[PDB]
């Protein structure tokens, strides 16, 4: 506890930095790069309905 | 939940009296194709005629 | 000229049944069959959860003491959830199961308007008889696939991507028909593969009529 207690030694100058961790959940887009284990390397090139 | 965007013929253009393209404008995503590959089928091979060839 | 009838509706289970078409003469059966499968699979009612109140988390990217899942696990099995609710659009359904055992959807709150298609669908694991699990999760109707990030207050709220195609795999096989009076005629059988909450018979009539109306604009005023 102490340990979280104490200000942790930060670089010098620096009164205090806030680290904000931003979080996202990327989807498939159009033109992401997907490959196959064998090395074709393809970009999605349209997101085509299940119908069709 | 029922109400889907309803195509509306913008253009009726006729290049001849034989040849016409009709165009819709909204439909719906992936009910162009739909309609249309419906309409295609139904003219092509089950619209009648009275054109009997063999004479 | 001759018109097609649901002369048999079969229930061969509960997920997916068979629709038979009999009186459809030749080409109209294949065509009714491709227009019926891609209206089906593109546009269809249907009700899945769009919005999920876990109590104790703040977001889907945590933990949740006593669940063996995480919450964005929890989301995620969520999402897949067979409901059907008939009267109101959007209904909140809430859960509430203490002490160990897998919950499942039977253990949400039953209310008179929704019913679970398949409560045996598990959810969540509780490994721990102390604690508990509270939520409140919303189901709406809505048609094809809405995303997330498309749709829209507190922190508490997580939104869910809505799947509401209740059919999943739809096939239609077209075969001579049995009629003996005129040859030629082709019943058209088409399987349907479905989470369970829409009716057979009536996702093909509802899909019949919105081919109609949307075939009601070819023709002149």
């Amino acid at each position: 506890r102490r340990k979280i207690t104490q200000g942790d030694d930060l670089a010098p100058g620096v009164l205090k930095i806030v680290k904000v961790y931003l979080a996202v959940k990327r989807r498939i887009q159009p033109g992401d790069k997907m490959a196959g284990r064998h090395g074709n390397k393809g970009v999605i090139s349209k997101i085509n309905p299940i119908e069709d | 939940v029922t109400e889907f965007l309803k195509p509306r013929l913008v253009d009726i253009e006729q290049v001849s009296s034989t040849h016409a393209k009709v165009t819709l404008e909204p439909l719906e995503r992936g009910f162009g194709h739909t309609l249309g590959n419906a309409l295609r089928r139904i003219l092509l091979s089950s619209m009648p005629g009275c054109a009997v060839t063999e004479v | 000229f001759l018109k097609p009838r649901l002369v048999d509706i079969e229930q061969v289970s509960s997920t997916h049944a068979k629709v038979t078409l009999e009186p459809l003469e030749r080409g109209f059966g294949h065509t009714l069959g491709n227009a019926l499968r891609r209206i089906l699979l593109s546009s269809m009612p249907g009700c899945a959860v769009t919005e999920v109140e876990i109590d104790g988390v703040l977001h889907e990217y945590s933990t949740k003491e006593g669940v063996q899942e995480d919450i964005l696990e929890i989301l995620l099995n969520l999402k897949g959830l067979a409901v059907r609710v008939q009267g109101k659009d959007e209904v909140i359904l809430t859960l509430n199961k203490s002490g160990i055992g897998p919950v499942t959807a039977a253990d949400i709150t039953h209310d008179g308007d929704v019913e679970i298609v398949k409560p045996q669908h598990v959810i969540c694991h509780l490994t721990d008889e102390n604690a508990s699990i509270s939520m409140r999760i919303k189901v709406q109707r809505g048609r094809g696939y809405v995303p997330a990030s498309t749709r829209i207050r507190p922190i508490g709220r997580l939104l869910v991507d809505a799947c509401y195609s209740p059919v999943e795999r739809i096939a239609y096989n077209v075969e001579a028909a049995r009629v003996e009076q005129r040859t030629d005629l082709d019943k058209l059988v088409i399987e349907m593969e479905t989470n369970g909450t829409i009716d057979p018979e009536e996702a093909i009539r509802r899909a019949a009529t919105i081919l109609a109306e949307q075939l009601e604009a070819f023709v002149d005023l």
